[PDB]
DNA sequence: CATACAGAACTTATAAGATTCCCAAA
DNA sequence: TTTGGGAATCTTATAAGTTCTGTATGA
């Protein structure tokens, strides 16, 4: 009794729980959800675009539940689908279903983008100098991120930024005098990670943060550090975030996107007198028209668009 | 009340020119008309005051909008319905309906966006992987608003300017509280 | 070959209508 | 097959902040 197009999307439900490698437990939740999903006119009824992005969000929505932490970026990236057709149809789905669905979890996703980053052994193209503890890099990436959280720079961006940037920070700060001449780009490409577009806006906001914190203690205050010499306090500065960071709001520190040069314009005052009722004089309209000269010269220029 | 008065960005209108209407012809006489029929159906039509556009369908519907005020869309929607009149069409003003409205305003105190989608999660959809807004569905008045980490509201889905207010007022203790 | 700036996609409401697409009962 | 019931495509406006193009200017 169960239809075609369910079944070839309960065995899809299935595949894609094997191929992320999800415990056991993931598959049942997902099937179960893409079984009530099809209970709707409206998804029963999808498009084959639709019906394709409905396996992943089934997926995804146990994920965030399990605090599994799969990107939306990650599952189009692995379903070939489009994000935005994905988008709408979780949004829709999630509002069908009557879930609150748990958002993205950071720390789970910090220990396993951070375990990725092919930086715990040496090879060609990871010189001895660059290899670092997956521990100690772990640890020192959680609480940069944990920082950027608290001071406003994870609130409406994409979070793997974030963590692409504090990863870059965690790692210079291990081991700061032969860190500090390569490269966000360079230090993604030995990783052998995507360098993702808004990793270099974190990465600057993070050292603008670790330079306001650095400005709360009177013997770093004294070297009068900048973005690159605040790199080496950086285990100090972690040591002490929770009073330098109380300290720091005590004292401004606001999103991003607030610390902006205010805009002039001059249409600032809303003042109108229109009623709707107005009269509307003939020359008020006339100036819309054509001219019978402007028809004739557009209607010449038209009759020889064609061969 | 919060002294914050949200200032109204658009206005929809739709109104029945009760006659249908040749666009070819449209676009040919007038000066303001765009018409590409394999990209949309409708003549996209100008006009500088009240600065709005107009969407100009053969059946004669028309769907006005750009307005900042109800009686501004009112006139606009008035003066599409004169250049139609104009180009020999016995064209009318029948049905005149405001079909949506937005507002927008500023609470000038940053917003924790992950904290509000837990405190208010029946109302709120915040997900920064696809838009940098919390998305809140106010269910009286019917209002959908954007609220960013700036402080910035946008107000939309209203039928009538008291419903901007309204939502403004409800919103503005769930944001300061 | 640096970076800097413009423009547009994403999100929300909303109407218009041809046309496609996908499922349902008859 | 025929009809019906939806949801989507194109387009318009507008605020908001982020992400990511495509282009252009001083070396
Ligand atoms: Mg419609
Ligand atoms: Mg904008």
């Amino acid at each position: 009794q169960v239809s075609r197009s369910q079944q070839r999307g309960l065995r899809r439900v299935r595949d894609l729980c094997r191929v992320l490698q999800l415990p056991p437990t993931f598959e049942d939740t997902a099937v179960a959800y893409y079984q009530q999903a099809y209970r709707h006119s409206g998804i029963r009824a999808a498009r084959l675009q639709k019906k394709e992005v409905l396996v992943g969000c089934c997926v995804l929505i146990t994920c965030r539940q399990h605090n599994w932490p799969l990107t939306m970026g990650a599952i189009c990236t692995l379903l070939y689908a489009d994000l935005d057709v994905f988008s709408s149809t979780y949004m829709q789905i999630v509002k069908l279903l009557g879930l609150d669905v748990p958002s993205l979890c950071l720390a789970e996703l910090v220990k396993t983008y951070c375990s990725s980053f092919k930086l715990f052994q040496a090879s060609p193209s990871v010189p001895a100098k660059y290899v670092e503890d997956k521990e100690k890099m772990l640890s020192r990436t959680m609480q940069l991120v944990e920082l950027a959280n608290e001071t406003w720079l994870v609130t409406g961006r994409h979070p793997l930024p974030v963590i692409t940037a504090a990863t870059f920070l965690a790692w210079q700060s291990l081991q700061p005098a032969d860190r500090l001449s390569c490269s966000l780009a360079r230090f993604c490409k030995l990783a052998n990670v995507d360098l993702p577009y808004p990793a270099s806006s974190r990465l600057q906001e993070l050292l603008a943060v670790l330079l306001r914190m650095a400005e709360q203690l009177a013997w770093l205050r004294v070297l009068r550090l900048d973005k690159r010499s605040v790199v080496k306090h950086i285990g100090d500065l972690l040591q002490h975030r929770q009073s330098l960071v109380r300290s720091a709001f005590r004292d401004l520190l606001l999103p991003p996107c607030m610390l902006k040069s205010p805009k002039r314009i001059c249409p600032v005052p809303p003042v109108s007198t229109v009623t709707g009722d107005e009269n509307i004089s003939d020359s008020e309209i006339e100036q819309y028209l054509r001219t019978p000269q402007e028809v004739r010269d557009f209607q010449r220029a038209q009759a020889a668009r064609q061969a | 009340p919060s002294g914050i008065v949200p200032q109204l960005q658009n206005i929809v209108s739709t109104v029945n020119l009760g006659c249908k209407l040749d666009l070819k012809t449209i676009a040919l006489r007038a000066r303001n008309a765009e018409y590409n029929p394999k990209r949309f159906a409708a003549v996209i039509m100008r006009i500088r005051e009240p600065r709005t556009t107009a969407l100009i369908f053969s059946s004669g519907k028309m769907v006005c909008t750009g307005a900042k005020s109800e009686e501004q869309s009112r006139l606009a929607a008035r003066k599409y319905a004169r250049v139609v009149q104009k180009l020999g069409f016995p064209a009318k003003f029948l049905d005149f309906k405001i079909q949506n409205m937005v507002g927008s305003c500023d609470v000038k105190f940053p917003i924790r966006l992950e904290g509000l989608v837990l405190t208010h999660q029946q109302f709120s959809s915040y997900e920064p992987e696809l838009f940098p807004g919390l998305i809140y569905r106010m269910i009286k008045p019917r209002i959908v608003l954007l609220i960013f980490v700036s402080g910035k509201v946008v107000l939309t889905g209203a039928k009538v300017r008291a419903e901007i207010y309204e939502a403004f007022e409800n919103i503005y203790p769930i944001l300061k509280g």
